[PDB]
This record gives C-alpha cells, structure tokens and sequence, in this order.
C-alpha cells in the first residue's frame, strides 16, 4: 500500500486531512473550523515570541507591555497580532457555535 | 513549447517561482517605499531637514 | 413513407450531419410533399420546417 | 549481465542526476528568498547589476 | 427524538376533526411549500434523520425499487445544493407524489420497540 | 542572547522556552507510545513474544 | 435515454483544448498563488526572528 | 509470404498461404460504428445478423460454407470460409445473396426476427459482460459527441428504432465499390481471384460515402456506472494514444507491452519482469490488469482496464499504477525495453500469422482500407527493433507526461476516487 | 542482517580447513553453553529474530510437527524466565538435540530472492 497509509504517523495525518471523506454538499460555514486551528497557531506563536520579553510582576508588567511596542523589532506587530486575534478567536468560534446550533450539528449521533 | 521548459519538471517550476519571488521581493518593496513617500511629500523628515536651510 | 430513426430531432442534428446525406432527407421529404397533408407523420413535419425556415446558415444571428 | 544496486540501481541514478541538480539550483534559489534581510549575506546579495 | 407514534396521535387529531382540519392544514400546506425541500428535488421523508436504529432499521425493510429511487433524489439534492442552485421547474416534487411512503416502515419498528420495552418491565401479578 | 553576552534578554527567553518544550516532549511521547503500540515491546530473550501474552 | 448519450457541457466546456495551452495557464495561477506564498512567508518568519534580535535599548548601550 | 494488391474500381487484397487447408473470401468495408449517427446506431451490427441468419446461413451451408462477419469502430468485414477447391463457390454466394439480391434477406419475416435476436444480445450485453462494457463506456466518454464513441453494437434505445429503411439507407451509402476491399487469405492464389472477379462482374454501387464532419477529439472525462449489487470492481483509464499509420505506432505498442498483461490466479504470470507487480502482490490489490493500445483511423487510446474484488484499495491500485506509467518518461531502464520488444515482437507474431484464415482476412481488409497496403511483418520487426529508450520518452513525455484522462467504472466503485486525485497521479512532483 | 549465506560461507570455509577446525571449534561449543541458552530448554534456531519476510517465510515452509514443538520451547523458555529460574538439568536441550532445523529453510528462501534481486538488474547485451 501507499505511504501515507502504511507509516504510523502520516495515516493520521492521512486519515484527517488527506483522505478524510468529507459531504460534498458543505458550503462556507464548515470552514470555521480551519480557520479556529489557524487562529489558534496565531495565539500560540505570537505567544512565545511575545513572551520572551514580558516581566510578569506587578510592577514591570505594564511597563513591558511598552517595551514590546517600542523597543523589539516588530514589536508592534507582535502584540496587536495577538490582541486582536484573540478577538478575531472569540468572533470566529461564535461563528462556528451558531453553524452547528443551526444546522443541528449538536444532535445523535454527535 | 512553454510547458516543456517551466511547467514540465517541478524541478524548474519551484525554481523560477523561488526565482520569481526574490525578484518580487526587492522591486515591490522598493516601489512601495518611492510612492508611500512620494504621496507623503512635505511631511517626512528629511524634507524637513532640508527645510531647516539657514 | 419515412423512418423514425432519419428525422427523429432534427434540431441538434441537422448541423454536423454528413452533406450528401443532408440533402438525401431533402430528397425524400420532397416526395412526401406530393401528397395530400395531414398524412406525414409529426417528426418528418416539424423537420421540413426547420429545413426551409430554421436557423442555420442563412437566418443565423449576426451574433452567436 | 548484472547492474550495480543496493535497492537503488546506478542505471537508476543517472537518470535522476539531470534532476538532482535542477533540485539542488531550486533549493539555493529558496534560500536565497528566506534568507535575503540577513546583513551578514548581504554582502553577496547586493553585488547584483540591479537591486 | 419525537417518536412518529407520537406525532400520528396528534397528527391524527387533527385531521379527524372537522373544525381543526378546516384551520390548520392550509397553514400546513404554506409551511411546506415555503420550507422548499421539493425544490431540492426531496419528499419529506429522505429528510429524516437516520441515525437512530429505528429509522435504521425501517431503511432495511424498505424494498429495492423505493431504496434506489431514495439513494438517488438524495444525491441530485447533494449536487444541486453544491452548485447553490434550485432543480428547474419540471424536476420539482409536486403535490402528488410527496407521499409517506416510510411512515409505515417506521410506525411498524417504532411499535416493535415499544413492544420490547413494555414486556422487558412487565410485572406478574401473582 | 539577545544583545552582546548573557543578559536580560537572554534569561527572559530562556525562561519562555524552557516552559515549552515540555510541552513538545509530552507531545512527543505520545508520538513515541504510538511507534511502539503497533509492534509491542519487545522480551529480555529476543524471541517473538506473540504466543504467551498476557494484558 | 441510454447511459451512453453523455449530456450537454457544451456551455461549461472550451471552444479549443490545446492542452499546451489550457496547462501553461493555469500552472501559471497556481504559480502565481505560490510566488506570493514565498514573499508572504519570508515576510512573515521574518518578523519572528528578527523580533528575537537585539532590541532598540541593548543596542544604544552598545 | 506476400500479400499483394490491385485495383479494378475495387481493390483485391490477397495474402496466399500455399500450407492452410481453408480460403477465406470476403469484402471489407470501410465504414463501421464511426460512421453512423446516435440515432440509427446499431444498423451496423442488424446488418451482421441478418448476414449471419438462419435462411441466409442454411443456403451457405448446402455448399460447405461457413459465414463469418466483424464489425469494428472502422471497418466492417463480411467473410465466406471454404475448401480451398471452393474460391469460385463462395464468390458465387457472395455475389448472389449479399450484392445482388436483398429482398431476401430483408423480408418482413428475416428482419422481425432478427430484430428481436440482436436485441437479445445487447441485452445480455449490456448487463451479464462487464470488462466489455467498460470499454464500450471508456470509447463513449473519451470521444463523447464525436464518431468514435458510438459502440459497435449499438445502443438498445436506439435498436428498437430501426426499420428495414435504415438498413437499406446504410447500404447505400456505404456498401460501395470505392469503400470495399474483396480480400481472400487462406489456399488461394492471387490470379485466381481476380480472375474469378472477371469472369463474374462483382460490381456493388456507384460510390462517394459521406465523410464526416467533426473528427475524433479525445475529452477527459469520467464516467462511473456504479452498482452495489456487483461482486467487483471494474475499471478502465485511459489517455489517447496514438492512431493508425502514426510514426508513433509502434512506440505506443511497446509502451503498454513494458507494463503487459496479468493474471493474479496463474502461477506463471506472477513470476513477470514487470515492476508493477511488487506494490500490487503484497495486498493483492487486483486480479488481473491488460494494458492496451488501441489505434483507429483518426484517433487511438492507450490505458488499462482491470477488475478488483480488493474493492477498499482500489485508490492504492489506480495511484501504483499511475506511479509507473511516470517512470516511462523519466527513467525507463534499458531492460523494461529490451524485455518488451521480444515480447511485442511474440504479440504481434501470432496475430498476423496464427492458423485461421478468416482472422487473417479481418487484418487484411482492415490495414489495406486506411493505409493501402499491408505492412509486412519482417519489416514491422525492423521498427521495433529500432525503439530506443530516448524514443519512449520523447514519446511519453509527449502522450502521457501530466495529460488528461478518461474513466470508466462499475461494479463496486465506492472505493474509486474523484477525478482530480487521479489526473494529478499523472505528474510525479518531484521530477 | 548478517544473511546466513554469508555465514554458511565462512562457516564451511572454517569447518573444512583442519587447522582452523582444530583451532576454533573447541572454542566455539564453549561459546554455546557460556550462552546458555540450552539451560531454558530452547535450540539456536528458536533464537533467530523472526520479524523480517526471508525468515517469516522460512517459518510457514517448517513442517507441522515441527512448528508445534518449536512453539513449545518458546513458551516453556517464557515460561522459565518469569520464574527466574532455570530448567531442570534433566530438561536441558543436551548437544546432539540442538540441530540446524530451521537453517535448510531459510538457506533455501535466502538464495530464492537473492536471484530476485538479480533478475531485477541484468543488463542485458545487444
Ligand atoms: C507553509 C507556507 C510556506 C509556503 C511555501 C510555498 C513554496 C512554493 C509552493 C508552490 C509551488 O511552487 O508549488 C509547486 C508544486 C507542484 O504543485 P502542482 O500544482 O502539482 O504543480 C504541477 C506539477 N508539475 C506539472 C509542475 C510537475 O507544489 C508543491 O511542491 C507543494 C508545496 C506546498 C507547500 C505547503
Ligand atoms: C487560545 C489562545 C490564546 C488566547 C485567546 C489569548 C488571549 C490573550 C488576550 C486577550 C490577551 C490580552 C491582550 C491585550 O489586551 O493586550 C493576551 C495577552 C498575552 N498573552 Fe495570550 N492568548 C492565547 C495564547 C497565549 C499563549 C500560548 C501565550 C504564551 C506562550 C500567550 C501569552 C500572552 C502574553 C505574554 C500576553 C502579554 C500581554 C500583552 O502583551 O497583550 N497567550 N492573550
Ligand atoms: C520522556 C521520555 C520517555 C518516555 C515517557 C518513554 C516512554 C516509553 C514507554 C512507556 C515505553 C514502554 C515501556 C518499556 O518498553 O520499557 C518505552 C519503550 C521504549 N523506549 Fe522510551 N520513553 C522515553 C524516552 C526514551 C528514550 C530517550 C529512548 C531511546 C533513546 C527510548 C527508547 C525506547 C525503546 C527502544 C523502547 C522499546 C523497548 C522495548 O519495548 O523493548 N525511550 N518508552
Ligand atoms: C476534520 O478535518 C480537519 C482536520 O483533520 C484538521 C487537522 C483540521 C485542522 C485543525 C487543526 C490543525 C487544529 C489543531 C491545532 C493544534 C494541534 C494546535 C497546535 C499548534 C501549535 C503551534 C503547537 C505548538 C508548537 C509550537 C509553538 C512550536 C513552535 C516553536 C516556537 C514558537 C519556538 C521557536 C524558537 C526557536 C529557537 C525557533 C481541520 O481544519 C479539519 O477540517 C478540515
Ligand atoms: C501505567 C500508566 C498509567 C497512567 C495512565 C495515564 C496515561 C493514560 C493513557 C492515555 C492514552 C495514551 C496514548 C495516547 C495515544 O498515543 O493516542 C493518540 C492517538 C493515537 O492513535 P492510534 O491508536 O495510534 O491510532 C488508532 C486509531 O484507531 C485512533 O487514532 P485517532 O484517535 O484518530 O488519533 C488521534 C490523533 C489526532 O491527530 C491529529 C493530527 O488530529
Ligand atoms: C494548521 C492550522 C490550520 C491551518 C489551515 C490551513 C488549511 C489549508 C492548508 C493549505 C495548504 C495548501 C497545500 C496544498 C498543496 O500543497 O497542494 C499541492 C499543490 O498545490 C499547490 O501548488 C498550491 C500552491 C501553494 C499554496 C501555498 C499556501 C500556503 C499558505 C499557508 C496558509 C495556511 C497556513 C498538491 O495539489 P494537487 O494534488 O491538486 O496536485
Ligand atoms: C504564523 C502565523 C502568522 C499568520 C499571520 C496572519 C495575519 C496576517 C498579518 C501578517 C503580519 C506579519 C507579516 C508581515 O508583517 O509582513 C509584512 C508583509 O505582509 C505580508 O507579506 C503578509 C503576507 C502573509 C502571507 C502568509 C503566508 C502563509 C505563511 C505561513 C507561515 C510560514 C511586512 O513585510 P516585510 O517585513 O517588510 O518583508
């Protein structure tokens, strides 16, 4: 068989995103759930790299907020990327709650 | 024919996207740069320090 | 008479017909003419109208 | 009559070494993309007659 | 989860009287036609979800013929909903043939289930 | 480091890095029970082992 | 109507294949599609790395 | 071994063979299932088997003749078999009941019940053979509105349609005297014929068959007759090949004997120098495969067709398959070719030259109708046995090198996978 | 991944030549019982690791009285090293028991894909 069947890890890769048999009838409304795993990895990412330079006491919190937005290169991409895609997080997952209360995506056998 | 240079082997399809992209990156950039300050024309500093002739 | 498997739809099938066999079915729809009416059939007299009075050719649109 | 093999055969080899060198000259072009904005290989990256 | 038997004793209420069927049936014929299933081409009963082994089952008893017909108007309301088109105006279900033709495929398993839940508690007066 | 020698710069990100990776490890454990799962554990005589198992 | 009468795409399809030509058009979408994924993905692991570099207060004491 | 050829307003195809113990006779037309419309589709096989019937077959058989007849995508064929004292008696026939008089043949009576027995046939065709009618549906989906897609024994819609008016309509325009090659193989001299063309008169009709207006264009497409109640999987892809009198003839015949036949129960075709059959043995993921190149006059086909019960890795089938039909334009060994000219060179020996006649003459009448005259087979040898690698891969870098396909199904094709994962195993993306 | 053919290949060369037979045999059967593998009751060939198709195949060729014995041995040597504890001295696979049984097998579908491999790659001349 194939490769991508016989390996034990790329057959979850296989079975999820390559051959998964999706309905051929889906319109716009299933793809909030691809862009949740993307807006995710944007939290994530421009977590780390905006944690490397962020002092979590009460009086250097604040104040390293601003050392983000001032002083790091593309430090100002860094934290309104993820300040705002935090609310971009919250407006696409009610999106995608309000696609499954509507097209009864909460019923048996789900 | 065309297909058979580019398109034929991904070999040379990926190598003058890649090509084709590093060309993109320095002209965009650069004509982005001359009109972003060409719109802004007697705003940035170093048309005021020019202005500051005395 | 005419068979049915000659001028059964002749709408799609009068185009990309071969030549000599596009004026054989003239040919043989002439001679049913020379007959009192109301005796051809449906399919071979809705087809001697879009020979004479169609759209192909002449009486094609100025624009497809 | 035997060829030269180890699961990949020499005949078999020759027939990618056109290709495995179009690979190699596609993958230096990709580098060249990612890693332009480095100051250190900037200085055989503005020796170019333009940009 | 409304169970059919549930709905033909009330459904059959209605139609039985004189006073309810006169009201409420041609605010049930607009409320099918405004739903728009036989636009896609569907009767109502490829509508009903079949993921409970009682609709599961009464899709095993169906004959051949009807389960072919079935799979099909299925399938032209699959791609008709991927173009975002409707059918055209010949291929619409019309008023005659959207008939139940699995209500008594089901009323047959539904009661052949009740019948195994009220014996499966029964209690012997002695 | 961030700078020019082991400075600020550098204890923050060691710190923000050091609190990942063991979500990476614990990430590739699960892909290591997984590699493992589809043959079993091998037996300190090097025999096959798929006559006497036991749960 | 037997299965061997294949219906009309006759306004879906081409007036004139030339499948040299229907492939070097649209290997030039798709190439297009992935010569702005390269300078929108240098752009963007750009930013991460560089962000780790030295910021704008270590470099004035330097 | 010399075939020769002449022209009298008619050509006289012979190939002599001073060994057999039978003479074939017969005429070859030049039109078959490319030259009729989709709505009188089947006057080609209704004038088989009326040829063939029970009155006009019980007159030949008073003599010892026995009556055979083809009717292909291009050619028809109308042969009569006999002793080789006999090539006089079977021109007499074929002359009197075939030529001559057709009022016969075409009584209310002969053509009613054959009517009924060719729909009999398609019938039982249509749904008891199905690794023929895949190949019927490959040619009506490749080629679709367009003469070659039009199957050779016609459509069962369509065959319920025809009167004896059809059939005599296609007589006359295509049973004609510039369209037929009399072709004799068998024991009979060459002089004996066509003097036996003389000393008879053998004339047919006036000429001009009508030539057609679109050409063969091959379409990538997909057709999927799906059915469950099915015990298999049968599967037929193909891309278009190279036709008749091509320079690309015989590089399109060694490119599908590089990857051959196969039969999954035999011991023996298990045990081939394909490199195929390692990714297909480990799953079983077939039964049996045929590779084929087809050539007609105007366009061809070249794929495979194969049948499967493993009807859950069809999708590993069809994507090992296609991995090696890429290896034809990139690094096709010297070997795989060197192997498929020996046995392209037994493929074709025992086509042109097997023991019986009357399949003989449907290979005579057919190759002197397109080209003009029949090419022999020691030097048909010399043209393969020039093939280099580099010409397979000018070739299939040309032909099937990232090029569209046509599908055709049925069976249990659940498991087959939609159009674009298919036409996209075409191109290997890392060559 | 040592290929017995090879080995058969030294082996035969060592056995047949009498000086290096005097010389190494005597070191090699006290190589076998300072293995002690007979001491769990097991023949070498019970020792050969079974999970690659060259000796997965030698193993359905074994006939069937002797596939049933050799999965005995297994499972009392499973059996033996759970206890830790060793065999019986009167159940000990003695030096004239411990045969090359398993070896005419796999000697015979080792050489039967080495032909494989070299039928694959012939360069055949014009
Ligand atoms: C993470 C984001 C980083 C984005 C980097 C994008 C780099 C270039 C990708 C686009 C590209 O050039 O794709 C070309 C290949 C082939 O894609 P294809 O559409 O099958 O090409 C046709 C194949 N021929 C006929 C040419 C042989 O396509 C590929 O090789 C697919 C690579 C996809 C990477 C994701
Ligand atoms: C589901 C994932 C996440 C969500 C919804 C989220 C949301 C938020 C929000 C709403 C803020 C406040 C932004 C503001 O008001 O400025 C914030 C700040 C922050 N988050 Fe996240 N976050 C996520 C993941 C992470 C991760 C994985 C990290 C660290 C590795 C992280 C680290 C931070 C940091 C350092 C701040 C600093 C304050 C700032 O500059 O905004 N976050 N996050
Ligand atoms: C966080 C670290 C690790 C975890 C949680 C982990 C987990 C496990 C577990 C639960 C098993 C099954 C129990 C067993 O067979 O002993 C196992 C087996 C194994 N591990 Fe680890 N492991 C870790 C690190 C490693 C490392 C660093 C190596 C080698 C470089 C390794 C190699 C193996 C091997 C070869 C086996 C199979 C042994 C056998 O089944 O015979 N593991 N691992
Ligand atoms: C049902 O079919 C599917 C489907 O199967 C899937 C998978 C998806 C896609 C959904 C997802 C992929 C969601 C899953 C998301 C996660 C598992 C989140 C994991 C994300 C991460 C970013 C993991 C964390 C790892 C890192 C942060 C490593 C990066 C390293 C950093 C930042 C340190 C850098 C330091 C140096 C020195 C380079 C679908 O959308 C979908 O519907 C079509
Ligand atoms: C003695 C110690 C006691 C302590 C107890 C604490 C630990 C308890 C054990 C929890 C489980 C640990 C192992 C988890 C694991 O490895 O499974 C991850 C999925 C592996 O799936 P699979 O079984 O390999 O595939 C077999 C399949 O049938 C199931 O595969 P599927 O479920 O689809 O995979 C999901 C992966 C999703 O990945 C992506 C990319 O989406
Ligand atoms: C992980 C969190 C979820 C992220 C959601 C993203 C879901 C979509 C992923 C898109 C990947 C596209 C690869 C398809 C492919 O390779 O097909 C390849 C070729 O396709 C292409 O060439 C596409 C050009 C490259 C597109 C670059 C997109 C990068 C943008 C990244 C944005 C998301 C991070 C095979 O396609 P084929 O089988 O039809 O031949
Ligand atoms: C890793 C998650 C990142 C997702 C970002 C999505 C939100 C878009 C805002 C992007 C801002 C950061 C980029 C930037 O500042 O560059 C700016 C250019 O804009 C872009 O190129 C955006 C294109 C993004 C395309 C993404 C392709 C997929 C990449 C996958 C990761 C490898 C500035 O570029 P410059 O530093 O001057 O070279």
């Amino acid at each position: 068989m194939a490769f991508r069947k016989s390996n034990v890890y790329l057959s979850l890769v296989n079975s999820y995103i390559i051959d998964s048999p999706q309905p051929s009838s889906i319109n716009y409304w299933w793809n909030m759930g691809s862009l949740l795993g993307l807006c995710l990895v944007i939290q994530i990412v421009t977590g780390i790299f905006m944690a490397m330079h962020y002092s979590s006491n009460i009086e250097l919190a604040f104040s390293s907020v601003e050392h983000i937005m001032r002083d790091v290169h593309n430090g100002y991409i860094l934290r309104y990327l993820h300040a705002n895609g935090a609310s971009f997080f919250f407006m696409v997952m009610f999106m995608h709650m309000a696609k499954g209360l509507y097209y009864g995506s909460y019923r048996s056998p789900r | 024919s065309l297909y058979k240079t580019f398109f034929k082997r991904n070999a040379v399809f990926v190598g003058t996207i890649f090509a084709g992209a590093f060309v993109f990156q320095t002209v965009f950039d650069t004509a982005i740069t001359s009109w972003y300050e060409n719109h802004n024309k007697g705003k940035l500093w170093k048309d005021v320090k020019a202005r500051i002739a005395a | 008479a005419l068979s049915n498997a000659a001028v059964m739809d002749l709408q799609s099938r009068w185009e990309n017909m071969p030549s000599t066999e596009q004026q054989d079915i003239v040919s043989k729809l002439s001679e049913r003419q020379k007959l009192p009416w109301a005796q051809l059939t449906e399919p071979e007299k809705q087809a001697v109208w879009y020979i004479s009075y169609g759209e192909w050719g002449p009486r094609r649109p100025v624009l497809n | 009559t035997g060829l030269h093999f180890g699961r990949l055969s020499l005949r078999s080899l020759t027939a990618y070494a056109p290709n495995l060198m179009l690979w190699g000259g596609a993958s230096m072009l990709g580098l060249f993309v990612f890693t332009e904005g480095w100051p250190k290989f900037q200085d055989t990256l503005y020796k170019k007659i333009p940009l | 989860p409304q169970s059919f038997t549930s709905i033909a004793r009330i459904g059959d209420y209605i139609l039985k009287s004189p006073v309810l069927s006169k009201l409420c049936v041609p605010v049930a014929n607009q409320f099918i036609n405004l739903a728009g299933y036989k636009k896609l081409g569907l009767k109502f009963d490829d509508l009903i979800a079949e993921e409970n082994p009682i609709m599961q089952t009464a899709l095993r008893r169906l004959p051949e013929d009807e389960s072919y017909a079935r799979a099909y108007r299925i399938i032209r309301a699959h791609q008709t909903e991927l173009t975002h088109h409707l059918l055209p105006r010949n291929e619409w279900i019309k008023a005659q043939e959207d008939v139940p033709y699995l209500l008594p495929y089901i009323l047959e398993a539904e009661a052949a289930a009740k019948e195994k839940d009220e014996l499966d508690n029964i209690e012997v007066s002695k | 480091w961030g700078g020019f020698s082991v400075s600020n710069p550098t204890i923050q990100r060691f710190f923000a890095l050091h609190y990942l990776v063991p979500f990476i490890i614990a990430a590739m454990v699960i892909m290591h029970l997984m590699a493992l799962h589809i043959h079993g554990s091998s037996n300190p005589l090097g025999i096959t082992g798929n006559l006497d198992r036991i749960p | 109507k037997s299965t061997y009468r294949t219906p009309n795409f006759d306004d879906v399809l081409k007036e004139n294949n030339d499948a040299d030509k229907g492939r070097s058009y649209a290997y030039f979408m798709v190439g297009a599609m992935g010569l702005l994924s390269s300078a929108g993905a240098k752009s963007t692991v750009e930013t991460f790395i560089s962000s780790m570099t030295a910021t704008a207060d270590v470099l004035a004491m330097a | 071994a010399e075939v020769t050829q002449l022209s009298n307003g008619i050509v006289v195809a012979t190939e002599h063979n001073p060994s057999a113990h039978t003479a074939s006779v017969g005429v070859v037309f030049g039109s078959g299932a490319a030259n009729e419309n989709p709505y009188n589709n089947g006057v080609s096989n209704l004038w088989k088997n009326i040829f063939l019937s029970k009155e006009n077959s019980a007159v030949a058989a008073k003599e010892g003749l026995a009556l055979s007849s083809n009717i292909s995508r291009d050619f028809q064929s109308y042969i009569v078999s006999s002793l080789p004292g006999s090539t006089d008696k079977s021109l007499d026939f074929l002359n009197q009941s075939f030529i001559q008089q057709k009022a016969n043949l075409l009584s209310s009576s002969n053509f009613e019940a054959t009517k009924k027995s060719v729909l009999k046939q398609v019938q039982d065709f249509e749904e008891n053979d199905h690794p023929n009618r895949v190949l019927e549906h490959l040619h009506s989906t490749a080629f679709q509105n367009t003469p070659l897609s039009l199957p050779t024994r016609g459509t069962l819609e369509s065959l319920e349609n025809l009167v004896v008016a059809d059939l005599e309509s296609f007589a006359n325009n295509h049973f004609l005297n510039s369209n037929a090659v009399v072709v004799g193989t068998g024991n009979i001299k060459h002089e004996d014929l066509v003097n036996s063309i003389e000393s008879k008169n053998l004339s047919l009709q006036t000429g001009t068959k009508p030539v057609l207006k679109k050409k063969a264009a091959f379409l990538g497409s997909e057709v999927r007759l799906r059915d469950d109640t099915l015990p298999k999987a049968w599967i037929s892809l193909a891309v278009e090949g190279e036709p008749v009198n091509s320079p690309n003839y015989f590089v399109a015949k060694l490119a599908a004997q590089i990857f051959g036949s196969y039969n999954a129960f035999e011991p023996a075709s298990r045990l081939q120098g394909i490199k195929l059959l390692d990714n297909i043995q480990e799953y079983q993921l077939c039964d049996n495969f045929n590779h084929f190149s087809l050539s007609y006059k105007d366009s061809g086909l070249w794929g495979f067709s194969t049948a499967t019960r493993n009807v859950t890795m069809i999708d590993d089938l069809i994507h090992f398959t296609l991995k090696q039909w890429n290896r034809l334009t990139i690094s096709v060994t010297d070997t795989e070719v060197e192997r498929a000219k020996s046995l392209l060179k037994l493929q074709l020996g025992q086509l042109y030259e097997s023991g019986n006649p009357v399949n003989d003459a449907n290979l005579l009448g057919a190759e002197v109708l397109i080209k003009g005259s029949k090419l022999s087979l020691g030097e048909a040898f010399k043209k393969i046995d020039a093939i280099t690698v580099k010409d397979v891969k000018a070739w299939a870098g040309k032909r099937l090198w990232d090029q569209d396909i046509a599908i055709a199904g049925t069976g249990q094709i659940e498991g087959l996978l939609d159009y674009m994962r298919i036409r996209s195993d075409m191109s290997m993306m890392r060559w």
